[PDB]
């Protein structure tokens, strides 16, 4: 399944993901792509921060969702 | 300048600029990562940054 | 170049608001903006208006603008000059942002701030050990300042 991860500046990442994939390996997934740690990236979807001990399918993500992600950086 | 002709592609257009945000005949500049400007806006950030405006990624 | 992008925000802002927010230039001159920004639904912030002034500079939007709170508020991430802890004003900005996403970015600030990069490093303390301390003081903060 295929979701899309945008960043503030329009930036589109296409991941390959499950609907039982835990934000934390979603996170994990766009470390791989765009050398980001998950410790400072936060998911958006809907409004709401996305919880590292939640799933995707838990937030009802579906194919083709957006997400957005907020990079949070140390000594920022 | 040198540095922005070698790793880019200008021309003309034939969607909006994203730095001065007015749609895009006029020549436009495109960046390896295949982002699309404005030759004029773009240029001005490349020389203060060597990188995408949006993807963030060097030119080099 | 600055002032032609400047009135093309105006339209896309009045258009779109973004985050329940409103924003336009002090009376004539372009480069200062007023801007009053809703505090997020169900944060403790819910409820106030908070009043944001923005001076854009003259190279502009190759510089990021100039954005502070003028409302008091209670927020590990905006201290009490009512400057704000957001990476896209400082080093993250690029030309691709707009204020229109700014002010998305603060309310998704204020609705869910990070205390491990504080601007006011007790707030942040009260944020991560007492949540129910730091989400009464921000309401009544909200109340007292913002409504
Ligand atoms: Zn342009
Ligand atoms: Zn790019």
């Amino acid at each position: 399944m295929q979701i899309f991860v945008k960043t503030l500046t329009g930036k589109t990442i296409t991941l390959e993901v499950e609907p039982s994939d835990t934000i934390e390996n979603v996170k994990a997934k766009i470390q791989d792509k765009e050398g980001i740690p998950p410790d400072q990236q936060r998911l958006i979807f809907a409004g709401k921060q996305l919880e590292d001990g939640r799933t995707l399918s838990d937030y009802n993500i579906q194919k083709e969702s957006t997400l957005h992600l907020v990079l949070r950086l140390r000594g920022g | 300048q040198n540095t922005i002709e070698r790793f880019t592609f200008p021309h003309k257009y034939k969607e909006k600029c994203t730095i001065c945000l007015s749609m895009l005949g006029e020549d436009v500049r495109r960046l390896p990562c295949a982002h699309l400007f404005h030759q004029l806006c773009v240029d001005q950030w490349l020389a203060m940054s060597k990188k995408c405006p949006i993807c963030r990624v060097d030119i080099e | 170049m600055a002032l032609k992008r400047i009135h093309k925000e105006l339209n896309d802002l009045a258009r779109d608001p973004p985050a329940q927010s409103r924003a336009g230039p002090v009376g004539d001159d372009m480069f200062h903006w007023q801007a009053t920004i809703m505090g997020p639904n169900d944060s403790p912030y819910q409820g106030g208006v908070f009043f944001l002034t923005i001076h854009f500079p003259t190279d502009y939007p190759f510089k990021p603008p100039k954005v502070a709170f003028t409302t008091r508020i209670y927020h590990p991430n905006i201290n009490s000059n009512g400057s704000i802890k957001l990476d896209i004003l400082r080093s993250q900005w690029s030309p691709a942002l707009t204020i229109s996403k700014v002010l998305l970015s603060i309310s998704s600030l204020l609705s869910d701030p990070n205390p491990d990069d504080p601007l006011v490093p007790e707030i942040a303390r009260i944020y991560k050990t007492d949540r129910e301390k730091y989400n009464r003081i921000a309401r009544e903060w909200t109340q007292k300042y913002a409504m």
